[PDB]
């Protein structure tokens, strides 16, 4: 599974392990809210925001995210 | 122009499953068009809900009488929002296109539900297709809304399925 910037690929797939492990075992048995995942979020999310300056779609998503589509 | 298309699919499966395979519905064969996925948020918040905002992007083939109209349009960022509560197993997902919006603007609700008593997790989808700027005679964008809608309705099943399978074949 692929990031929209190549380069940070591998940055996301560490990520994904840890949070599909946290997910599964920490968060629906009811054990954890703790971001077990710190520091393998922080450097993908970093790699990513950097990619994402560069984007035109990135003030539509911008916008997007302030949204609340469950309200 | 507005259309509303409701669907529902019950997957005789855990909740736990079902939303862990939602987060990982990607790469599937149902889906090759998909070309990305990106996490851009994911927190708790403050009910014990699993707040997540993800990025898509994907590929795509107009139909070909809207080709001279239209703008030499591939791709499409599509943005995916969703709530995780654990306490009900719940979750809702909304995704919308991030662009194109003033050609056509295409949003869905998907809501998983646990049901206990039947020991399954029920998935209704509502999808509204809205177009001002109508450009063309509806019925056209009527019948292409219908065609996509029933085309995504078994691609996310059948790739929900196919996920669901491999992640417990494990």
């Amino acid at each position: 599974s692929a990031s929209f910037a190549p380069e940070c690929t591998d940055l996301k797939t560490k990520y994904d392990s840890c949070f599909n492990e946290w997910y599964s075992e920490k968060f629906l048995k009811g054990k954890s809210v703790e971001n077990e995942c710190s520091k393998q979020w922080y450097a993908y999310t970093t790699c990513v925001n950097a990619a994402l300056v560069k984007q035109g779609i990135k003030p539509a998503l911008d916008e997007a995210r302030e949204e609340a589509p469950f309200e | 122009m507005v259309l509303l298309h409701k669907s529902t699919h019950i997957f005789p499966t855990d909740f736990a499953s079902v939303s862990r395979a939602f987060f990982n519905r990607y790469p599937n064969p149902y889906s090759p068009h998909v070309l990305s996925i990106d996490t851009i948020s994911r927190n708790v918040d403050q009910e014990g809900n699993l707040r997540t905002t993800r990025l898509l992007k994907k590929s795509g083939k107009l139909p070909t009488w809207v080709k001279p109209f239209l703008r030499g349009i591939t791709e499409t960022w599509i943005i995916e929002v969703s709530v995780v509560n654990p306490a009900n197993s719940t979750m809702k997902t909304y995704t919308r296109n991030l662009d194109h919006t003033g050609i056509m603007k295409v949003e869905e609700y998907t809501t998983y539900q646990f049901d206990s008593a039947t020991s399954s997790t029920i998935a209704d989808s509502r999808v509204k297709f809205s177009s001002g700027f109508n450009m063309g005679i509806k019925s056209k964008v009527e019948d292409w809304s219908r065609t996509k809608f029933d085309e995504n309705v078994k691609k996310s099943r059948m790739g929900m399925a196919f996920v669901i399978q491999k992640l417990e074949e494990a």
